[PDB]
This record gives structure tokens, C-alpha cells and sequence, in this order.
């Protein structure tokens, strides 16, 4: 089937990924679009773009119908689904044939039995690939849960079914000790839950989330290609994913391959899917899941391999025979990826939303790709997936290609919400993860190691500051010096002469909560002699332009560095390959507005969500730290509390309200 | 057109003879005296 | 051991060649400078740099403390110490392991075991090794002195132990003749030194300089990268070098590395390093010396081989085993490398200091390599090497390669001080040198030839000078224009047009001596009619820029060509593929100052160098030609000698006293 135009149900890194793939081959691109994304990357992209409707995943890039009548209105032959929204939905994948649309992945078939966990299991057991794992028993009887105890192996952890927060939890570390704990347990849940259904869920060793990439074909030949492992997962989140998985030999890789191709024979798999393993210390693995989809961190395998696995979803989805024989396929040097993340680390992960106020990205090599669908400008939105972009390197070996990614990270600059850059570059210096002994409690175990706090500066990274902000001062003065008549005038230079002596201004730079006074000279041959505190520092540079980036180039004390410098609002931003440094410039009383508004509205919204509970009449008295209302936003629960210990005056939102982010929720009587 | 060449005027001193050197000896201690009194002013 | 910080312990090309392999592996990079060297290239390219204190090498580059103590500053875990300075000290690398720093080269111990001539051929006749050559004998019977010139087989040299300039020097063509000309040598030895202590040093023949590329690693295992000529050479310097070596079979080579790659195994050699023979004219080879570190010349076997040998010496260096087997090794095409020095080869290859005011260059593709560190208005410094930068080739074949760097090296040009390029031109293209017929005398036995005097130019070569005055002159009218309110005036044209007659301009322009008339007639159409002598060319031409270089496009009756044109004082460069041509215009009386000032004081210090000798008293009468003193220069001496007859009125320096460069010596009484 002549495949010269497709579209691309999808948005954002992996819409102009599949693009890119589509326009080397030839193939014409049709791109959709919520509201929310006219502006985006993808849309640019594209040789057409259709309007799918308003920003809500639900209403647009969700919507079955919209998406079919674009690819019959663009005379679109196939459909690309990418990653998420429809790509595992087997009706729009019934849908598509249906409608004689070539769907660019796994049959409708192969996406049903792989979707239900129990049927997966069952077809994976039939094709020879392991079943084992640890699971949750709903029968209560005090024998049927003890012999199921007994199966899984002690230790086990008794939980209520009902409830959260540890309530109801009892470990039970042999087969003595089981009726007492059981008992205890019971007792606590009947207690807190009014219910006394117990769950026995527990895995001796689940260490390992290593899984293969597999490309199935129409006709039924399956291949693989090697592994992957995603072990270092935040919550289940995949952070950082490597390709080979490390310590695991040729030999076993190969076995661990042959019985997962041979469950894909199976289902005669067409298109690429992943078997996920689980993997213990022994390397005995055993099989967890199939992802019916193209996995986020393809691009591991994509560089080391050297294939572009969306061309073989192409050229299957044409029709063709597999490009490649399993003979064929070499596998040479190691690669890294880590999933850049609008989140905040130090605030237990939370996503942020906001504009990419600065984006400056390393420059990028055949080993280094940046996977990004967001540009400077561009705004996370609330609606869509927090990933900023993703950063894959190959190298000859695997510590050479994790030098690589660390110092790639420093060159990644990103201003105007937080991220998980920081906390990528500790994780990737962590011992443990250079030594590759990592598991998916890596994070868990770690998180001491992993978040740290910010450490006062040097008096060099402030005398650098100082040294930008003048530099600043001066590119003002030639600016302005550019539109006037008098362009020679000795009175437009930047020196501070003074007539016999010299000139020394008092700066004062806030680093964290410190105030820091700098006594900057401004010397005759052009440099500056700053003292802070009790020690001098000779400084000279100047300013020069890479790109759209401005370089600051600077010597303290004959010590000569360069790096980027960003003045935004009142932050001054130093970005050095030794790391980033901020220095806050202090705002003159005047400038700030004299008497603020002071009294707030009760904490506003952390973000758009429904009420799901009010715990304030019209009329209450409140202490600080009294909850008033629970809001959940994209299933993540939040608890407004009091801000004062002020009476209540009156509540803007009722239970099951939405309320939009930043609006007020309580009135408190003016005291 | 402002391209044609022309002369210049000054010729190099003879930083070794003697009157230069007492000559920049003695217009040095005056300007050292000039600085310091402006400093205490 | 993982080494993600380098030193680099050097300067110039070498430190910007190690710097891009070690950036390109993602490993930082700490420059160290002098004072001279603060805007050096290597400095601005580094990750870091510090300061070494003045420009003297003593002082700076080769003080082992200041290296070792940046070293710790910068937290570097290892030291590159790059092609001379301390690459060859053997306590410098210890030093660095006692410190806990990584020396990236050989032992300390196989640096001593080389360094020393006796001590290194002892151990490479034990390794198998040839150790053969001819050498001077300190012993003085008639006997011993006969039984070592038949050692060395005649014909023999019979030279002074002491002394210079050829006096007591005999040649002895066979063993009758020998008490004859020894008694003859010691009589005139004994008269000229008062010693009569003779050498013996005369090796039959030494015709190749052919050298091998060897590398070992800490485990011991060593391979061999095919070989080098280097036989074209002035007084030891190396000029040209060729890899692989013209005429040496595959089979010769092969055997040729195998028996210097057991030497390597005996002293378990770490690191790259060269095993230098010398080549008969049967391809007989004899161990000449090992050079303990990575070669200048090293250029021609990557271009050759496709390896990095810095990539290699920094692997090796952290432990790694060799990457490619001996197998695995392959040769394609052939490769040629020149180096461009700061020398005038028509004063005898005089060293020249001064500033380059026009470094343009050949386009680099990866078969041509520009190993430059230096740039367009850098100064050569007196203190440091002489050297400009290196040009490589790869070709299929020898003669397509010889062919590419002549045609590359007239792109390359050079204003504002003495280059050997010229030479190069010159040698490249001798007939013995394209035939292959090259040894260590090429330089000396071709002088004749490789040196050639400046011929008269050609009268289109003197049209296309007045044409580039023209249009530069029209360049500066038209910059004039843009700065006036009346913009689009007929005056601001460049016709130089007349009433019903034509304008006929007459141009004088000078060509080595001669003054040369030119009448250049300004036509209606915008071309010139240009008469010299009894001969009209019809000339039509413009300038465009091709990068920052302004490019001379002309029309010289009918023909067409291109040239680079440069207008530097009073001299015209035009730089074509054919050759260059320089053209000087003549400078007005009024405008020469028309201040002569005779010949005040005597000659000035040919450079900054050590007073050896002063032949003067403070009132002493001199006639031209009389030597007044004698200064030794970088190891050069320079004898000083009367400008006129004049009676010497006094003197500014005595004997020990260090002269500056241009400074008056003698004081001569005004007559
Ligand atoms: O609703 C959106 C997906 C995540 C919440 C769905 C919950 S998880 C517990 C329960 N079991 C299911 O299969 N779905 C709901
Ligand atoms: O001093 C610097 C190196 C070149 C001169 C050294 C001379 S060469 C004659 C004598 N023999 C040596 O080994 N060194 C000196």
C-alpha cells in the first residue's frame, strides 16, 4: 500500500519525530491541533495542520471522530498514533481499518489482548515466557490468606483493601507470627475503614525493569533488538534509560530475546512492541508486561543499533518484509537518555506549568540528540504531558557516553519554572548508578544522596556577578550612545575617571539571604579591583555573543573562565561548566510598591480542580493550619489551609465547583 | 574623499640623555604632590 | 582510572590539538600560559587556564612546580604534556606520580632508558635491534686512531676535537694515505687550538631519516603503525615528511616495525613512541634512536591509518587495552605533511619574529588539515618556537597528494614576516622529490635549484595592479557616499568622465626596480584601456568578498582570471593559483619626511642575545667591515660589523651584558 501521505494523531517531541522520518522518506505530513497547540512546534511542521477542537485532551487529541474526519478531509492514507492517546486504543485502531485508514502500529487484536493483564499473562505463559509475580489474594478466609502467605514467600505485608496512610498494615516475617499480625490488622482496618477485607500482595525481589524492543511484521517474522534498562523510575515514572542494560551478557540477552520473540510469533505481532521484564540479582528474569506501542525511550535502542525504529513502522505498515536479518544487526557502544521533566525535585516532584522564558539547549552531534517539541517562548501547558525534552547519548563506552551526558546537562539552561536537571545530574554522579548497580528502588533508597540543599558562594562567582552587571551597564551606554548625534564624545565611555583620584563604587549583591558589599575600583588600564570583605580581587573581561546566548569572559586574580550570562527581572544567571549560580540584585524600597496589599483570600488554588470537600460553614473561626477545602487537580489530592487564625467571612466555591488556579476560595472578616 | 595621506607631527625623545631624565624626574614628583593633596582634600 | 580533567602542558598547536580530542570526548581541559601567551588560542579554547608567570620557558612552561601546583588547583587528575618542553623530562613524570597525577605518556623509566644514546642502543641490540653507525673516538694513538677509520671502512674524516670553520679537517680515501694526513691534521690542529686530539666520525652512508609510529599500553602489548619518511631535512630540522615511506615494500615495513615492536615489549613501553632508523639506499635498516614521546609529524600516520593517536594516549594513559588489533590495522591512499616556519630561506633560514598582519588560509576539507595555533594579528615570539602551522594531505595516490598540497599552499598566505612557503613550493616540486629519490643531503645537494631569485613581472600582472589601485579607490568613494545627505549625486561616480574628450590617467608603479609607466584611459562603457610601453590591454574588472577576504575578479585583453588583492602601505599583493606578485607604489617626496638622519650609531642587535665579545675601546678608529662585537642569540651567534669609517665616540654595552633587540651598541663621532 502506497503510503505518500500520513497523519500524525499526536502532538509535541513525537509528532515532529515522526514528521522528520515521514519528510526524509518523501511522505507528505498532516499534523492536528487542539486550541492550545495553534502556536506549537509540530504545527510548523507540518505540510497541513487541522484544528481538532479546544485544549482538553478529552475533547481533541482523544477524540476518535475528529481525528478519522481529518484523515478523510486531508486524504491522509495512514495514521501515525505515536505515544499515548490513541495509540493503545483498540477502537480507533478497528476504527481506522474500518474506515480503510492504514493504522501505523499493532492490530486491534494484539492491542485487546495485551491491554488486560490476566490475558497477557495467560498468552505469555502458553508462548514459553515466564508468569511469576506478587499479587493481592480478595478471599478472607484466615486459611485460604495464610496458604497464600505461604506461596508467596515470608516476609509478607498484610494491608487493609480499604484506606491509606499505613492504617491497617501489618509485616509478618514468618508463618508463626501470621494469624496475631492478621489479626492486628483486621482489627485496625475494622476500626478506621468499617472494613475487614485484607490484601496479600508481595514480591521477594522485584529488582529490575529491563526491557526488549521487538518489531513484528505483517507477515509474522519477529525480531529484537537487544535491551533496555529503565530501572531508575521515580513513582514507576521512567527518569533515566539505558541501552545495553549493564552486567547482562550477550549470551543471556539473547535467550532473554529468543523466548519473548517467540510470544510475539504468537500473537503474530505486526509493528513494534516491548516486552518488559522483570529482573532479579541472579538475572533470572521473568515477563511483567507488553507496551503495544512505540516505548518514550526508543532512542537508546535507536543509537545503538543504528536503525530509526518509525521508518520500520512506516515500511511495515506499507506492507514490506523486515530491512534487516537478525545476522544482520551489530550492536556497538552504549547510550543514555534522561527525561527532561518541568518538576519540582525539592518539592517532592511536583509538576510545574509555566513559560520557557530561557531554553538554551547543547549544541547537538550525531551522539548527542535533543528530542524537543518545545521552543524559548513555549508554555508547559496543565492540560498535556510535563516533559520538557528528552537527551540521548552513544558512546564507545558506557562511562565515556555518562561524561558525555552530565557535561551535555550543564550546557541545558532552562528559566522560568523548575525542572529535574539538577537532580539528573546528582543521580547520573551517584557511585551506585556509576557502578550500574541499580534497581527500582534506586530512587527510594538514594533520596538523601540525590537532594541537597544550595551552599553559599564563592567571593570569584560574585565578583563575576558584579563584573556582568557592569558589563551590562556599559552595553546601555553604547546603545545609547548608537542614536545620538555626539557618538565620539569622551563623556559615552564606561571608565569612572575621576580627575586625579579614583573612583570606587560601594555594590551590594544578595547570595541566598546574605548580603554581600563589593567595593569595585575602576582602574585606568580598564580593569576593576573589588574587595569583599577583607580580601582584593583583580577582575577584567568583557562581553561577546555565541549565537543568540551572551558570553561573559572574565579573569579574577590571573584566573581566566568563560561563561553564559542571563539578566533577568532582578536574578543575575551565571552558567559555567562548573555549575549555575545566582545572584539577586537588591530592589530599592521606592521602586517597591510602599504598602502592598496586604490581607490574601485564603491560599488560592494550587491549580485548576474540583472541590471535592469543604470543611468551613459561612461563618467560622479558624487557627493557622485548619483545613478549609481539598481540591484534586489531574488526580494529585490537595489540602487548602488557613492562613490566619481570622473568622471566616464567606466561601466563594461550593463542594464539586471547579475552581481555576490563583482565584479566591475563603473571604476573612477584615480585623 | 578622506583617504589621502598625510604627515605627522612629534618626533621619538631621547629617553636616555640626561635632561630627559631629570626633566621626568622633577614633572613627576610635581604631579605625585598634585595627587596626594587632592586625596586629602 | 577515570580521567575527566586534562592539563595540558604546553602551548601553541599542540595544546589546541589535545584540547579538541579531549573536548571531543567530553573530558575538560586546563591551559596553563605565560604572560606572552594570555591571548594565545589554547587559552581561549580551554575550559580553564592559568597563569604560569613570565614569558622566558624557563620561568613558565618548563617550571615543574608551577604545572604540578595548577595541576592540584584545578583538581586535574592527569597532565598531557603535548611535543617538547617537559614531555621528555623523566622527573616531571615522576614528580607527577609521586603527586598522584596521571603523566599521559611513557615511564619515567623507558624516558631515562632512551634519553641517554649508549644506554638506549645497548638495550635495542639486546631487543634485536640493529644498533650499527659511525662515531668519533676520544682515544689518540696513530695505532687505535688507523684500526678505528678501517672500523668504519674508507673513505675516512680526520677532524680537531676542538675548533670550527674546516681547519685541521683531512680526508683520507684509503689506509696508505692515513699517517700522511693524520700528521697533516694534528700540525694544523696543534698551530690553530693548540690541541692535538683528532675525532674519528665517519658513517658510510646515512640516507633515510625513515621512522616507525609505535604504540604500547601498561599491559605490554605493542603495535606498530606503518612508517614515515623524514629524510627531507636542513641541519637536522625536519621540513617535509611523507607516510607511508616511498619504495618500502608492504613486506619490508611489516618485518622493518616487527623487529622496534619487540624493543617496545622489552622496556614494556606505555604511550605512543618512534623508533627511528636510518635507511640505506638497498632498504637495509639500522636503529638510530627512540623518541620518548608523541612525534610533530604524527599528522601523517592518523591521515594515513584514520587513528587519533592524543585519543589513544588518553585511553592508555586511564588503563584501557588497545582498541584495534594488529588485523584489525589497514592503510589506504597516501599522506604528505609541511611545515610552515617563521624563516628566510634566502638569509640562510634566519628564525624572524613579527606579526602575522595577514594570515589567510586554505579552505580544510578532511583530507586537508589546518594545524594552526596561531591567528590573523598574533605576534611570533622570540621566546617560543618559530613554527607557523603544518599542512597535511590524504590522497589515493602519492603523486594526486603532492599535487594537493602545492595547489593548497598557494591559498595559504602569509603578510608581514619571512615564511619557508616559497621553499616548499620550490622543493615539492623538484624532480627528485616527485621521483621519490629522497635522503638527508636532498636540502644541501639541491640548494641550487629549491633557492631561486624574484623575475621581472608581467605586463598583465602590472595591469591588474593598477586596476585593483582603481577599484579600491572607487571603494573609497563609494564609502565617502554613504555618509552624505546627497547620496545619488553624478560626482559620487567613479567614470572619470570628460566633455567630448577622454580622461587618460598616467599611473606609475614599481616592479622590483624598475618604474613602470602605465596610461590608463577611463571608458565610456566602465572598462580601461591601460597602455605600457608599445602595448595596449583592453581591462574590465570588479572586487567581491568571499569571507573576509577581498577577491580581485578581472578581463586583461579577453582573458579572465581571479586573484586575491591586498593593499597593505605601499605595496600591492595579488595572490593567484599562478603565483603572487607584489607591486610597490611610489611614495610622494613631500610625504617621505624628507628627513634623512645618515647612519646614527652602528648596527643594532640583530636580536635580544648575551654579549660574547667587544673588539672596541672607547676611542678607537674602525673602517667598514671592522667586527665591533659579537652576540649569541637563541644559541646563534651574530658578529656585529662597522657601518662607516668614523672614529668610535663610545660604547653602551660590555662583554656579558644582555642586549634588547634594536638598541644602539656603538656611539660614533659626528663628522
Ligand atoms: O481513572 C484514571 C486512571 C487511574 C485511576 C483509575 C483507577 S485505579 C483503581 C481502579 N482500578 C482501575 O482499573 N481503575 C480505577
Ligand atoms: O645547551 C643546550 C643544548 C645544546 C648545546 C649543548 C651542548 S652540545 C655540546 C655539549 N654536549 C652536550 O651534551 N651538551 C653540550
Amino acid at each position: 500500500r502506497n503510503i505518500t501521505k500520513v497523519l500524525i494523531a499526536n502532538r509535541g517531541e513525537i509528532a515532529c519525530r515522526v514528521m522528520r522520518t515521514a519528510k526524509k522518506l518523501g511522505v507528505q505530513t498532516v499534523a492536528v491541533y487542539s486550541e492550545a497547540d495553534r502556536n506549537s512546534m509540530h504545527v510548523d511542521m507540518a505540510d497541513e495542520a487541522y484544528s481538532i477542537g479546544p485544549a482538553p485532551s478529552q475533547q481533541s487529541y482523544l477524540s476518535m471522530e475528529k481525528i478519522i474526519q481529518v484523515a478523510k478531509t486531508s486524504a491522509a492514507q495512514a495514521i501515525h498514533p505515536g505515544c499515548g492517546f490513541l495509540s493503545e486504543n483498540m477502537e480507533f485502531a478497528e476504527l481506522c481499518k474500518q474506515e480503510g485508514i492504514i493504522f501505523i502500529g499493532p492490530p486491534p487484536s494484539a492491542i485487546r489482548d495485551m491491554g488486560i493483564k490476566s490475558t497477557s499473562k495467560s498468552i505469555m505463559a502458553a508462548a514459553g515466557v515466564p508468569v511469576v509475580e506478587g499479587y493481592h489474594g480478595e478471599d478472607q478466609s484466615d486459611q485460604c490468606l495464610k496458604e497464600h502467605a505461604r506461596r508467596i514467600g515470608y516476609p509478607v505485608m498484610i494491608k487493609a483493601v480499604r484506606g491509606g496512610g499505613g492504617k491497617g498494615m501489618r509485616i509478618v516475617r514468618s508463618e508463626q507470627e501470621f494469624q496475631e499480625q492478621l489479626e492486628s490488622a483486621r482489627r485496625e482496618a475494622k476500626k478506621s475503614f468499617n472494613d475487614d477485607a485484607m490484601l496479600i500482595e508481595k514480591f521477594v525481589d522485584t529488582p529490575r525493569h529491563v526491557e526488549v524492543q521487538v518489531f513484528g511484521d505483517h507477515h509474522g517474522n519477529a525480531v529484537y533488538l537487544f535491551e533496555r534498562d529503565c530501572s531508575v523510575q521515580r513513582r514507576h515514572q521512567k527518569i533515566i534509560e539505558e541501552a545495553p542494560a549493564p552486567g547482562i551478557k550477550s549470551e543471556v540477552r539473547k535467550k532473554l530475546g529468543e523466548a519473548a520473540v517467540r510470544a510475539a510469533k504468537a500473537v503474530n505481532y505486526v509493528g513494534a512492541g516491548t516486552v518488559e521484564f522483570i529482573m532479579d540479582s541472579k538475572h533470572n528474569f521473568c515477563f511483567m508486561e507488553m507496551n503495544t506501542r512505540l516505548q518514550v525511550e526508543h532512542p537508546v535502542t535507536e543509537m545503538i543499533t543504528g536503525t530509526d525504529l518509525v521508518e520500520w513502522q512506516l515500511r511495515i505498515a506499507a506492507g514490506e518484509k523486515i530491512p534487516l536479518s537478525q545476522e544482520e544487526i551489530t550492536l556497538q557502544g552504549h547510550a543514555f537518555e534522561a527525561r527532561i521533566y518541568a518538576e519540582d525535585p525539592s518539592n517532592n516532584f511536583m509538576p510545574v506549568a509555566g513559560p520557557l522564558v530561557h531554553l538554551s539547549t547543547p549544541r547537538a552531534d550525531p551522539s548527542t540528540r535533543i528530542e524537543t517539541g518545545v521552543r524559548q517562548g513555549d508554555e508547559v501547558s496543565v492540560h498535556y504531558d510535563p516533559m520538557i525534552a528528552k537527551l540521548v547519548v552513544w558512546a564507545a563506552d558506557r562511562q565515556a557516553a555518562l561524561t558525555k551526558l552530565r557535561y551535555s546537562l550543564r550546557q541545558y539552561n532552562i528559566v522560568g519554572l523548575h525542572t529535574n536537571i539538577d537532580f539528573l545530574l546528582n543521580l547520573s554522579g551517584h557511585p551506585e548508578f556509576e557502578a550500574g548497580n541499580v534497581h527500582t528502588d534506586f530512587i527510594p533508597q538514594h533520596h538523601k544522596q540525590l537532594l541537597l540543599s544550595r551552599k553559599a558562594a564563592a567571593k570569584e562567582s560574585l565578583c563575576q556577578a558584579a563584573l556582568g552587571l557592569i558589563l551590562k551597564e556599559k552595553a546601555m551606554t553604547d546603545t545609547f550612545t548608537l542614536q545620538a548625534h555626539d557618538q565620539f564624545s569622551p563623556f559615552s565611555s564606561s571608565s569612572g575617571r575621576r580627575l586625579n583620584i579614583s573612583y570606587t563604587r560601594n555594590m551590594t549583591l544578595k547570595d541566598g539571604k546574605n548580603n554581600v558589599a563589593i567595593a569595585v575600583t575602576y582602574n585606568h588600564d580598564g580593569s576593576y579591583s573589588m574587595q569583599i570583605e577583607d580580601k582584593t580581587f583583580q577582575v577584567l573581561g568583557n562581553l561577546y555573543s555565541e549565537g543568540d546566548c551572551t558570553y561573559l569572559k572574565c579573569s579574577v586574580n590571573g584566573v581566566a573562565s568563560k561563561a553564559k550570562l542571563i539578566i533577568l527581572e532582578n536574578t543575575i544567571y551565571l552558567f559555567s561548566k562548573e555549575g549555575s549560580i545566582e545572584i539577586d540584585i537588591p530592589v530599592p524600597k521606592y521602586l517597591s510598591s510602599v504598602s502592598s496589599q496586604e490581607t490574601q483570600g485564603g491560599p488560592l488554588a494550587p491549580m485548576t480542580g474540583t472541590i471535592e470537600k469543604v470543611f468551613v460553614k459561612a461563618g467560622d473561626k479558624v487557627k493557622a493550619g485548619d483545613s478549609l477545602m481539598v481540591m484534586i487537580a489531574m488526580k494529585m489530592e490537595h489540602t487548602i489551609k488557613s492562613p490566619k487564625d481570622g473568622t471566616v467571612k464567606k466561601v466563594f466555591y461550593r463542594e464539586g465547583a471547579q475552581a481555576n488556579r490563583h482565584t479566591p476560595l475563603v473571604e476573612f472578616e477584615e480585623e | 574623499y578622506h583617504g589621502d595621506s598625510v604627515a605627522s607631527l612629534g618626533t621619538q625623545p631621547d629617553l636616555g640623555s640626561a635632561l630627559y631624565q631629570e626633566n621626568y624626574k622633577q614633572m613627576k614628583a610635581l604631579v605625585n604632590q598634585l595627587h596626594e593633596r587632592v586625596e586629602h582634600i
